[PDB]
């Protein structure tokens, strides 16, 4: 009940992306309230099954943060994204992975 | 280590 | 100077079982423990390599504490609904945060113990560790109960004693990971917007602790007004990343410098775009 906070989303690699080089794809979701949230990493629109997340934690304004992450190999052809659904979102938000951000 | 003593109810 | 914190979240369900309880323990910006009541076999588990020195008797003991606190939070959630006259239908959130700050000699600097109900400040132990600041009239009922129950005195005993002694033990066992400062790997990238302007992005990667300052300067002058800063974000290996971006005119790039301040850097580091 009470207060609701819309989640901020960041999609990025643990290491600078190199085609054919093993890396980790991250989706960092923070500044949300309540804690209930749906987060998926997508490879070419397809849900990645083998994704781990951090234990639920919260910042100074009591807003929650989570890291969802998966082992991945970047390519020139393959597209990755992060799909987030929360009470504050009318529909799920998709944030495309950009190597530059 | 977390608080050994039971915390009272709100 | 270091800190230990425990963050608890309890989330009630509308007749979908009892509330879920999740705890994380942090020393500074490192998570070392966790407890999840919804795990198949709920037990405190290690999250940093230096807590793994601790033997079987430590995990068994802390599991007792989280399980009792899960039951305590469940009761606290029932009462909170009554204080606010909320329906039993709605899902509600109780958050707790407590812990100690110590100096280099390992002596207590500051104790913390506060609660949040549905994302709002509920009750907080005062700096003196003897009184409570209530945020509203429901919190006053809690204040009154706890003043009668001498709760602050029990919280003070843990914050000034146990809390300090545990943090000292972890700082001796994880000394080279907890007193380390990983300097950031820094680089600047260039992305043309248009014919007339380009983005200069200043990167800081693989740094610990999270605290960091990225500042763009044009001829030694701050442009924090035109700087887009992303929130500092976990890399997933216990280090952090951040970037700073400024939109500059094409051909003025060599006039821009990125200033990185971090504990791991002896003095502030100055970067330029390298074509």
């Amino acid at each position: 009940e009470a207060i609701q906070r819309t989640p901020k989303i960041q999609v990025y690699s643990r290491h600078p992306a190199e085609n054919g080089k093993s890396n980790f794809l991250n989706c960092y979701v923070s500044g949300f309230h309540p804690s209930d949230i749906e987060v998926d990493l997508l490879k070419n629109g397809e849900r990645i099954e083998k994704v781990e997340h951090s234990d639920l934690s919260f910042s100074k304004d009591w807003s929650f943060y989570l890291l969802y992450y998966t082992e991945f190999t970047p390519t020139e052809k393959d597209e990755y994204a992060c799909r987030v659904n929360h009470v504050t979102l009318s529909q799920p938000k998709i944030v495309k992975w950009d190597r530059d951000m | 280590s977390p608080n050994g003593t039971i915390r009272n109810i709100l | 100077s270091h800190s230990m914190r425990y963050f608890y979240t309890s989330v009630s369900r509308p007749g979908r079982g009892e509330p879920r309880f999740i705890s994380v323990g942090y020393v500074d910006d490192t998570q070392f423990v966790r407890f999840d009541s919804d795990a198949a076999s709920p037990r405190e588990e290690p999250r940093a390599p230096w807590i793994e020195q601790e033997g079987p008797e430590y995990w068994d003991r802390n599991t007792q504490i989280y399980k009792a606190q899960a039951q305590t939070d469940r009761e606290s959630l029932r009462n909170l609904r009554g204080y606010y006259n909320q329906s039993e239908a709605g899902s509600h959130t109780l958050q707790s945060m407590y812990g100690c700050d110590v100096g280099p000699d390992g002596r207590l600097l500051r104790g913390h113990d506060q609660y949040a109900y549905d994302g709002k400040d509920y009750i907080a132990l005062n700096e003196d560790l003897r009184s409570w600041t209530a945020a509203d009239t429901a919190a006053q009922i809690t204040q009154r109960k706890w003043e009668a129950a001498r709760e602050a005195e029990q919280r003070r005993a843990y914050l000034e004693g146990e809390c300090v002694e545990w943090l000292r033990r972890y700082l001796e066992n994880g000394k080279d990971k907890l007193e380390r400062a990983d300097p950031p790997k820094t680089h600047v990238t260039h992305h043309p917007i248009s014919d007339h302007e380009a983005t200069l992005r200043c990167w800081a990667l693989g740094f610990y602790p999270a605290e960091i300052t990225l500042t763009w300067q044009r001829d030694g002058e701050d442009q924090t007004q035109d700087t887009e800063l992303v929130e500092t974000r976990p890399a997933g290996d216990r280090t952090f990343q951040k970037w700073a971006a400024v939109v500059v005119p094409s051909g003025e790039e060599q006039r821009y410098t990125c200033h990185v301040q971090h504990e791991g850097l002896p003095k502030p580091l100055t970067l330029r775009w390298e074509p």
